[PDB]
């Protein structure tokens, strides 16, 4: 899939299929998620693309466990580039399918959501604010808080 | 705008490459194989 | 908001019937590379305007 | 006599670019480990910074040397350019060749050897 | 002033005056130095005064100590310097002859044309008569 | 020891080389537009008034400069002045970069002024302008040719 | 968004039309930087008059919605025969047709 | 003053990469996920959240300053361009930028011309 | 003007690749077509020659 | 090839003094139509309790190559073997008395195998080795997709030749720039024909500068039959 030049959404059928059909894929499926994120460096400008609308494309048809974001470390000072418009391409390309509101509730609302570091990252006024930054950067701004007193 | 030269004249033309209707004439495969 | 869902008219596939029975018939009098360069073509002229129809 | 050397380092460089010779053998592997360039056909009116100004579009001179006179002289019309790379020297005598600045055109070659006060054509 | 000194070379060194060892020693080095460039085969009154003061300096001097200088430039990745090279041994091997050439060159002048030959690309004839 | 040659070098401009880019049929012309000059989008005309009342009428929006000076050989725009230099201020159009009161931004039509430093200066408001930099222009603002008061006022 | 970022800067699109990989988009970006365009840009009113050419000449067109020197190459299937080559390997066709006896070819890539 | 300049930087890379490193570098390498953090990645949002504005500081080869920023033209060979190298030449670099790309093209037609009856 | 002309003759030309073709009548087309080619602005004002004053 | 069965490090012991160390060795077998590479691991236990170990390892060798070919199907024994220069010429026929057809011949196509000691992942496999393992590994990585066995060891052979005769510019050579990445299942890196064989004239010229600045003779007064024989390694 990371290879076809501009995606086609067969790959997160087939993919999805299997993520859930046996138990085993969708385990192996998502190693292959926080394995990949936490590289994304190597392919850049179309692979990543692909492969990021990818993981939104089974994340929108579920089949597939919610937190796999638990790796994604929103930082600015730990995040780098390519890793960064990775994200970017991500939510952008996942807002529309879910749209901002039922996206914005499902990333909260689930409750049980504090697995992340994400959005929860209310620790120092600094990697919260690079997070709000950056989702309006992003152009979604769906959820903007103010933790700042 | 100051467009680079090296964008332009990278292909001619003003027919179409998919040549009236004639159906004999191999046009798919534009690049070399070895 | 909605779903689309897409099929070939009957005209078109009649049509394409039609197409590849006068390349059966122009095989009488024409090569076997021409005529599956004849094919191609037509296959190439279906497919790239029934790309998610042809499924 | 005095500017036709300019038609022909110009049918030297159409020559080139009409029979398609490749960057190995066309003319600047001979020239190699020199970055002067000797310059003709200079109007009176210029000083060094203005031909610094006009020839460092390609690369900044290191050295300059303009023929000045000794007493009763300003200058003469010659003038060696040191650039830095070699290749500034190909794209100088590529593409400086041929203007003109106020009424007299210039013309520049190579020198490849070592500079000299008066061996040139005048 | 190449052009005026490579036609004063061919007429000033055919008579009696200047002998063998005089030319090989003190001319023709700087000739071979100086003169055997790519910038002298491109202009055409330049490419044929080259070669046709070459043939006097041949008849001169001789055949080996001209050609064994310019053998190795059969394998340049120019093809006019290499049909200049072609001009200077057809027409030196067509005046002097070949009786002059020994055992230790002339592998070097047969791969040579070989390789030209094998590397052309305009439709010529002056390398098929040489 | 009175001079070290009576020769030397010069390292100065001459007005040749500046010439030849920039033409007035018979001069040199200061002023090479700046990258974003372009023309006005909005009407915009220029009235010279004697003493208040209308003399001609000029319109800008055909033109992204327009040259003041004292005759129509030379500048766009003359005055029958003999105390205004040949070149004396330029009135240049371009687009920059805006913000609105929303927040949004984008490319707006900007008319400027710049004295060219000419030998009695040059007023805006009936307030004398320094000379080389771009002063934006406003709505019905008043230009005038030398450094204290004038026969012709420029709205 | 590169076009007005030039015009606000002042570089020059060297190398920066190729993140989209000189054929996306569906008029082919390529289109636009070609030999023709001043003149192919005065041929409007197209993929109508082809249509109406099977009212014409007797080749029956099955590309009477397209040409590509306006609308670009919307396909590009160079990788299918790479991919046929690998389903069938390499010497799909050496073992089945006599090279041995064509000459002594050794090498297979040089034959034209 | 400069073609010595990069003999130098070859070489000292040459020495780098010939006297500590191996034959094969692999995808980690320790140097090339370095790199692939540090590449530029245009799409980033977070570009404007560290940079001020894109100033002027002394970027140069040598300490001494640099031409400003218009649009030189290129000349295929990417050069240190500064003091006042203002777009005059007779039209060379063009010609021939328009000759290869010309090249490029009648190539792309020659093999369409060749492969035509085959 | 010619920019107009030379489309129509590259429209024109395009229906002609095969060189299987007929006696007399579409080889002089293309005989007036590079007759149009070495000559523009002959074919350019028969054309209004044409268009003034024939209508039958 | 066998001549690397025995080779002896480069040491300083505690003492002062110089002496050797009959460390393990290898024994490379290569198929050129597919591009197998049968790399037999010769231990350090066998050099101790033996009698004139620099000449029994030419017996030692034929008994293991022969239980190679007992181990190998039908199919894909060989029917010519072309070794290294002579010693096991009659060791190898009195060895291969259970397969006769069986030609042993000595060319003059020497292959300087000792070279892939200079790359790691040889290296370290060689290095460290508790076991004859008789590994079996590819030099033909993914070429025989795009082109043919010949035109791959036409490029083997000169690179192998090229790493032999000076293993620093032909091991810079081969990372012409920061982005020649290698697969772990490959040794070789991955990288377009253009540089391919950009590779490859830039490192037959290596070979040919290495021949002219041993034996001082010009590199262009060599006839290209003779560039052939440089470049094969004829005995010239």
């Amino acid at each position: 899939c990371a290879q076809q030049r501009t995606y086609e959404k067969f790959f997160g059928l087939l993919a999805g299929r299997f993520c859930m059909l046996k138990k085993e894929y969708m385990e192996s499926f998502e190693g292959i998620f926080k394995e990949q994120y936490d590289t994304i460096h190597r392919l850049e400008t179309n692979k990543l693309r692909n492969v990021a609308k990818m993981f939104a494309h089974l994340l929108y048809t579920d089949s597939l466990p919610w937190s796999v974001l638990e790796c994604i470390k929103l930082s600015e000072e730990t995040t780098t580039s390519s890793s960064r418009i990775f994200v970017k391409i991500f939510f952008q390309e996942l807002c529309e399918y879910m749209g901002l509101p039922k996206l914005n509730a499902r990333l909260k609302d689930e409750t049980l959501q504090p697995f992340f570091e994400g959005l929860l990252p209310r620790d120092n006024p600094r990697n919260t604010r690079f997070a709000i930054n950056f989702f309006t950067s992003i152009g979604l701004g769906g959820l903007t808080d103010e933790l700042r007193e | 705008v100051q467009y680079d030269q090296r964008l332009f004249n990278q292909s001619k033309g003003m027919d179409s490459g998919f040549a009236g209707g004639e159906d004999e004439i191999y046009n798919v495969y534009d690049q070399a194989w070895r | 908001t909605a779903q689309c869902f897409l099929r070939v008219d009957d005209e078109s596939m009649q049509r394409f019937h039609n197409r590849v029975r006068q390349i059966l018939m122009a095989s009488g009098s024409t090569t076997f590379t021409k005529i599956v360069n004849k094919w191609n073509t037509a296959l190439i002229g279906l497919m790239t305007y029934f790309r998610e129809a042809v499924v | 006599n005095p500017l036709t050397k300019v038609k022909l380092i110009n049918e030297l460089n159409e020559r080139e670019v009409q029979l398609g010779v490749a960057d190995k053998v066309s003319w600047h592997s001979e020239y190699k480990d020199s970055a002067w360039i000797f310059l003709g056909g200079l109007p009176y009116e210029l000083t060094e910074g203005d031909i610094i100004c006009v020839f460092s579009q390609y690369g900044e001179i290191v050295n300059i040397n303009l023929v000045r006179d000794k007493k009763t002289g300003k200058s003469k019309g010659f003038c060696f350019l040191c650039y830095e790379d070699q290749r500034s020297t190909i794209l100088a005598v590529d593409n400086f060749n041929g203007i003109k600045i106020k009424g007299r055109t210039i013309r520049v070659d190579h020198v490849s050897n070592y500079r000299a006060p008066k061996d040139s054509e005048e | 002033m190449k052009k005026i000194v490579l036609k004063v070379v061919k007429q000033c060194c055919g008579t009696d005056g200047v002998e063998a060892n005089y030319i090989k020693t003190e001319i023709l080095p700087p000739f071979f130095k100086h003169f055997w460039q790519h910038r002298m085969a491109l202009d055409r009154r330049n490419y044929r005064q080259l070669v046709d003061t070459t043939v006097e300096l041949a008849n001169k001097v001789g055949a080996a100590e001209i050609i064994s200088r310019i053998v190795d430039d059969l394998k340049d990745e120019a093809e006019q310097y290499r049909k200049m090279v072609m001009e200077t041994i057809e027409k030196i091997m067509g005046n002097l002859g070949a009786a002059d050439i020994d055992h230790k060159l002339e592998e070097q002048l047969i791969d040579g044309i070989l390789y030209a030959f094998q590397e052309q690309t305009t439709e010529d004839s002056v390398m098929l008569n040489g | 020891k009175e001079v070290p040659a009576k020769e030397k070098p010069s390292f100065e401009l001459s007005g040749a080389l500046l010439e030849d880019t920039n033409t007035f049929r018979g001069v040199v012309i200061k002023y090479s537009e700046p990258p974003e000059a372009r023309i006005p989008k909005k009407r915009w005309r220029l009235y010279p008034f004697k003493n208040d009342e209308v003399l001609p009428v000029m319109y800008i929006h055909r033109q992204s400069a327009y040259l003041l000076g004292r005759h129509r050989r030379i500048a766009d725009i003359p005055i029958d002045h003999p105390s205004c230099s040949k070149q004396h201020a330029v009135f240049q159009y371009r687009l920059v970069e805006y913000t609105r009161a929303d927040g949004t931004v984008g490319r707006r039509v900007k008319p400027y002024i710049i004295d060219l430093g000419s030998g009695n200066g040059t007023f805006l408001n009936n307030k004398r302008i320094e000379p080389q930099r771009y002063y934006e222009l406003k709505e019905k603002d008043v230009l005038k040719f030398g450094f204290s008061s004038r026969e012709y006022v420029l709205l | 968004l590169k076009r007005q970022e030039a015009i606000a800067q002042n570089r020059r699109l060297t190398l920066e039309d190729l993140e989209d990989s000189w054929d996306r988009g569906i008029p082919r970006i390529n289109t636009l930087f070609q030999k023709d365009r001043h003149t192919l840009a005065y041929d409007k009113g197209w993929r109508v008059r082809t249509d109406f050419k099977q009212y014409q000449v007797l080749k029956q067109n099955p590309f009477w919605w397209t040409h590509q020197r306006h609308d670009g190459k919307l396909w590009n299937l160079n990788n299918y025969r790479t991919d046929m080559i690998q389903a069938l390997g390499g010497v799909e066709g050496i073992l089945e047709h006599t090279l041995f006896k064509g000459t002594y070819f050794p090498t297979w890539e040089g034959l034209f | 003053g400069l073609a010595q300049s990069r003999q130098q930087q070859q070489n000292v890379e040459d020495a780098m990469k010939e006297m500590q490193k191996p034959l094969a570098r692999y995808i980690d390498d320790e140097d090339l996920d370095r790199m692939l953090r540090e590449q530029e990645r245009e799409g980033d949002p977070m570009a404007n959240f560290i940079k001020k504005n894109k100033a002027k500081e002394n970027k140069n080869k040598k300490v001494r300053p640099r031409y400003s920023g218009p649009a030189p033209p290129p000349n295929r060979f990417w050069p240190g361009y500064r003091w006042d190298g203002v777009d005059r030449s007779n039209g060379f670099e063009q010609k021939r930028f328009a000759r290869l790309a010309s090249k490029k093209a009648v190539e792309e037609l020659a093999y369409k011309w060749s492969v035509e009856d085959m | 003007d010619t920019k107009l002309l030379i489309l129509a003759l590259e429209r024109l030309k395009e229906a002609y690749s095969v060189k299987s073709r007929l006696n007399q009548s579409q080889r002089e087309e293309l005989g007036l077509i590079e007759q149009a080619y070495d000559n523009p602005h002959e074919a350019l004002s028969r054309i209004k020659r044409h268009l003034l004053t024939q209508r039958a | 090839d066998d001549t690397n069965v025995y080779r002896v490090t480069i040491h300083k012991t505690f003492e002062g003094n110089l002496t050797t160390k009959p460390i393990n060795g290898a024994i490379f077998i290569f198929n050129p139509r597919t591009g197998q590479l049968f790399l037999k691991i010769i231990h350090t236990s066998v050099w101790a309790g033996q009698k004139r170990l620099g000449q029994l390892a030419k017996w030692k060798t034929a008994e293991e190559v022969a239980a190679l070919i007992r181990s190998l199907p039908v199919e894909e024994q060989p029917k010519q073997i072309i070794v290294t220069r002579k010693g096991m010429l009659d060791p190898l026929e009195v060895h291969l008395l259970d397969f006769p057809n069986i030609v042993i011949k000595g060319s003059e196509l020497q292959l300087p195998f000792q070279a892939c000691l200079k790359v790691e992942k040889f290296g370290d496999l060689i290095l460290k080795a508790t076991e004859p393992q008789m590994v079996l590994f590819n030099l033909y990585d993914d070429w025989l997709k795009t082109i043919s066995s010949y035109t791959a060891f036409s490029r083997l052979i000169l690179i192998l030749r090229a790493l032999h005769v000076n293993n620093d510019r032909a091991k810079v050579i081969l990372k012409p720039d920061k982005t020649t990445i290698t697969e772990p299942h490959h040794i070789w890196p991955t990288l377009t024909d253009e540089e391919w064989i950009k590779v490859e004239v830039q490192l037959k010229d290596l070979i040919l500068a290495d021949y002219g600045k041993k034996n001082n003779v010009n590199v262009a007064s060599l006839t290209q039959s003779e560039i052939r024989d440089i470049i094969l390694g004829m005995e010239i």
